[PDB]
């Protein structure tokens, strides 16, 4: 498992 | 289920994740907070 992206970022 | 106060971003590199802005967080876990 590669990681989570950065928080509160979120492309909707 | 998702919890309202999170945003979620289920990205096709494999991996799920949800951002909560109530404790600033980027985390795979399921939140808790939903309950």
């Amino acid at each position: 498992e590669t990681p989570p992206p950065g928080y509160l970022s979120e492309d909707g | 289920g998702l919890p309202s106060g999170w945003e979620e971003r289920k990205d096709a590199k494999g991996r799920t994740y949800y951002v909560n802005h109530n404790n600033r967080t980027t985390t795979w876990t399921r939140p808790i907070m939903q309950l």
